[PDB]
């Protein structure tokens, strides 16, 4: 028996992922943040949160 | 005359992992079962549903 | 008195928030600075943990803090309590 009220959704299906591919030029959904472009290693040091 | 874009290829599809996997063993794998007249209730939450 | 909730909504369970425990032997109590928030359907915990030489006031420094859980949790929240020479809170 499935509900669906207001609160936050706590049981969801599998999310497929797929290899990654860089130097070129793709579609991307990386977490649910979606754009286009060129993906490559970066220098940037991100916060374990962010 | 116009405007030319590169086009994407391929497509990045990228989730953390799948965690926390419902087992649904206490349903559909528990030997005791009860009857009609106590049926049981178990509650899914905070889990991937597959 | 009592100890029987006979439910459970959400559980979660990791690391302890406020045994952080370092620079013993001098003046440098550790301040754990908490923000709590409750939002569309979440609640939100920040923290930081910066130990400081003056226990009586806040230190009067700088420092943003980081992001501890956030919990799909939709409840209201209306009033709080703590739980606990006699430094307090
Ligand atoms: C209710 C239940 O879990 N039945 C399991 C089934 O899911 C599993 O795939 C199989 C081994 O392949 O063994 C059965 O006992
Ligand atoms: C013993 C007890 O209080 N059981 C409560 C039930 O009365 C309430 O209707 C239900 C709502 O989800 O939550 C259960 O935990
Ligand atoms: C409980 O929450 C609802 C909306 O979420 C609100 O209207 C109601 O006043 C709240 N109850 C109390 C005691 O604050």
């Amino acid at each position: 028996s499935f509900e669906l009220l207001h609160a936050p959704a706590t049981v969801c299906g599998p999310k497929k992922s797929t290899n990654l591919v860089k130097n070129k030029c793709v579609n991307f959904n990386f977490n649910g943040l979606t754009g286009t472009g060129v993906l490559t290693e970066s220098n940037k040091k991100f916060l374990p949160f962010q | 005359t116009s405007n030319f874009r590169v086009q994407p290829t391929e497509s990045i599809v990228r989730f953390p992992n799948i965690t926390n996997l419902c087992p649904f063993g206490e349903v559909f794998n528990a030997t005791r079962f009860a009857s009609v007249y106590a049926w049981n209730r178990k509650r899914i939450s905070n889990c991937v549903a597959d | 008195v009592y100890s029987s909730a006979n439910n459970c909504t959400f559980e979660y369970v990791s690391q302890p928030f406020l045994m952080d425990l370092e620079g013993k032997q001098g003046n440098f109590k550790n301040l754990r600075e908490f923000v709590f928030k409750n939002i569309d359907g979440y609640f939100k915990i920040y923290s930081k943990h910066t130990p400081i030489n003056l226990v009586r006031d806040l230190p009067q420094g700088f420092s943003a803090l980081e992001p501890l859980v956030d919990l799909p949790i939709g409840i209201n929240i209306t009033r709080f309590q703590t739980l606990l020479s006699s430094s307090g809170y």
